[PDB]
């Protein structure tokens, strides 16, 4: 029931199909008839929080199926986190299954599928699973705009095919030189896994402390930008430059992506300088928060709520920048 | 403009008066004390990376009056009875730096009665190897005719590795040589030697070597064929070909053979034309080529298939390879 096989199967049947109602009987019958509160000994908090999850679901206040999600959205990510709260309670596998099960047919699929994977990746439950790749379960957020056209255009006309990606933009664009790095499926399946391993929203509540994930969060972010700086210079490039909130972006970006809800990603043209986002931040907040974060540094100490000071002339200094960063 | 300018009151100076516009940005309202800019002397301009800059922006003005003529058809450009079978060069095309130097007693201050020592500069500067073009040609009129060989090299690619079109690559092309050459009737294979180019002129002889020889004449008697050297106007022969790149690249070496007759009626073919009549004309004489400076490159070319159609153009992949130090 809990064995490796059964678990592995079970993530692979919710995941299956992610945009769609579930199309296997089992998973069917039990989002039906399953009840989040019906025995709350199932959670390690006795259901604390299902009844906050069930709240929200019944009083229509969680985003709808078939729309766009993204983590970087607070309410978005506060109703994936209610999710993920209620995988984490589950004290056995048929409680996690059931929970997932439940929820996949009422919660929006970004919010389920993000919600699924930290869950089996931080509860003893989902140990010797192994995640099908993201690229396979929401291929639209891997795949350009026109390979989901040809795709879209196969299931049209009941037809199989393979359909060869290009890159985007033109030869002009002297960046597309180096396009096979940010845009290779294993690489972003790499950053996104990282940031499911070492959530900013983690807290030691849930179970356990992630140990030095300020100072990893650096470590990951330098490496990526300098193997990035290793391909500009295989491709006859300069290095980066660094961008500064007074100061234009000068390179655009055009996605030539979709989401499979919400429309195409937006294009971002060159040589534009920052503009205040309505309901995110103003350019000036950023270069305010930069200014108090380099006041810690070039201090030696952070400033805590109170006043006192927190040395970080040590070596432990980098990670409690990596976490108010 | 020239006092040639029909109408200076209207039309003014443009380009002259734009060498003084740019030569003096550096203190454009005379407040400093500044002399005239490098753009302010012919010996001097194109080091200023600027001039390149200002004569492409005029070259375009040209271009647009030059774009308004109707493409050349196939009857424009036929020579009839006159096919280029084959282009080929005889010795590797490879560029190379080597040293050269120059005096520079002139710069220095002497006198009064103190002796006089050699000071000299050493430069590094672009050179290249000696070649031989073969150019096959089929004279199918029962009569030997004069015919004006024109020699240019077009790039194929740009810097993005985009391929060019023809009509892309005609005004990016750099001539090589123009000569004329009575073509007997059959099939004659055409040698024309790189250091014969009516583009190029060869160094100078220095001052040094002047007096020299002048000294030697005068103290004596000796009438020395002084009528060797060429001019000093034309591309240098060490500059003949672009520097190319170490792992070499790829260019069109362009051929067309026109109607010799008439391209120098008024003016003889067997009649001497010295060794700078491309770009720098015939000393105290007409300029010996009655066609358009560019010709047959000088007008738009939509409908490649135009000049493929013609026997007497030909164009053909030739490799030059930098050999670096
Ligand atoms: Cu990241
Ligand atoms: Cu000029
Ligand atoms: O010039
Ligand atoms: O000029």
């Amino acid at each position: 029931a809990s064995s490796t096989a059964h678990k592995q199967q079970d993530i692979n049947h919710l995941l299956d199909k992610i945009y769609e109602d579930t199309k296997y009987p089992d998973l069917q019958e039990i989002a039906k008839n399953f009840n989040p509160l019906g025995d709350t000994s199932m959670y390690n908090d006795q259901g604390a929080a299902a009844e906050v999850l069930m709240k929200e679901l019944n009083d229509h206040r969680l985003l709808e199926q078939h729309h766009w999600y993204s983590l970087f959205n607070a309410r978005q990510r506060e109703e994936a986190l209610m999710l993920f709260a209620v995988l984490n309670q589950c004290k056995v596998w048929h409680c996690f299954r059931n929970n997932a099960a439940y929820f996949r047919e009422q919660m929006n699929e970004g919010e389920f599928v993000y919600a699924l994977y930290v869950g089996v990746i931080h509860s003893k439950l989902g140990d010797g699973i192994v995640l099908p790749p993201l690229y396979e379960i929401t291929p639209h957020m891997f795949t350009n705009s026109e390979v989901i056209d040809k795709a879209y255009s196969a299931k049209m006309t009941q037809k199989a095919g393979t359909f060869n990606v290009s890159f985007t933009g033109t030869k002009k664009n002297k960046e597309q030189r180096v396009a096979y790095f940010g845009e290779d499926i294993g690489m972003n399946i790499h950053h996104v896994t990282w940031h499911m391993d070492f959530p900013f929203w983690w807290q030691d509540s849930y179970g356990n402390h992630l140990d030095r994930k300020g100072e990893l969060f650096f470590w990951v972010h330098h490496q990526l930008t300098a193997r990035f700086d290793f391909e500009r210079l295989s491709n006859w490039l300069d290095p980066v430059d660094e961008l500064h909130w007074d100061r234009i972006i000068r390179e655009g970006f055009a996605p030539l992506t979709s989401y499979k809800y919400g429309g195409e990603f937006p294009v971002r043209p060159d040589n534009k300088h920052f503009e205040d986002v309505d309901g995110v931040a103003h350019v000036h907040d950023m270069e305010i928060t930069e200014n108090r974060i380099y006041e810690a540094i070039d201090h030696g100490y952070i400033t805590a709520t109170d006043g006192h000071t927190i040395d970080i002339r040590q070596p432990k200094g980098i990670e409690l920048l990596g976490d108010i960063i | 403009s020239s006092m040639y300018s029909p109408n200076a009151q209207y039309y003014g100076s443009l380009h002259n008066t734009a060498h003084v516009m740019l030569g003096r940005q550096g203190d454009p309202h005379g407040k400093f004390n500044l002399p005239p800019g490098v753009m302010e002397h012919f010996e001097t301009a194109t080091r200023d990376p600027s001039f390149f800059r200002l004569h492409k922006y005029m070259d375009n003005i040209f271009k647009k009056h030059t774009d308004s003529f109707p493409p050349y058809t196939h009857d424009d450009l036929e020579f009839a009875g006159m096919v280029v079978d084959g282009v080929a060069i005889d010795g590797e095309l490879t560029t190379f730096f080597d040293e050269f130097q120059y005096s520079l007693i002139n710069a220095v201050d002497s006198g009064e009665s103190i002796e006089d020592v050699e000071i000299n500069a050493r430069v590094h500067r672009l050179n290249h190897k000696e070649f031989t073009y073969k150019i096959t040609v089929s004279n199918s009129i029962g009569s030997d005719h004069l015919a004006t060989f024109r020699i240019f090299l077009c790039p194929i690619e740009d810097n993005n590795g985009i391929t060019l079109t023809l009509d892309k690559e005609r005004w990016l092309c750099i001539e090589l040589d123009k000569f004329f050459q009575k073509v007997p009737s059959g099939t004659h294979t055409i040698h024309r030697s790189s250091k014969d180019s009516s583009v190029t002129v060869p160094d100078m002889p220095s001052f040094h070597s002047l007096k020299e020889q002048a000294d030697n004449a005068v103290n004596g008697g000796s009438d020395l064929d002084l009528s060797a050297y060429e001019r000093s106007c034309g591309i240098p022969e060490r500059m003949l070909l672009p520097k190319s790149k170490p792992e070499g690249m790829e260019f069109n070496l362009f051929v067309a053979v026109t109607d010799g007759v008439k391209d120098t009626e008024g003016h003889n073919g067997d009649h001497d034309h010295g060794g700078t009549h491309a770009q720098c004309g015939v000393h105290g004489e007409a300029y010996p080529d009655n066609r358009p400076l560019g010709y047959p490159l000088e007008r738009r070319i939509p409908d490649e298939r135009v000049f493929d159609g013609v026997p007497n153009i030909k164009h053909v992949v030739v490799k030059i390879v930098h050999h670096p130090e």
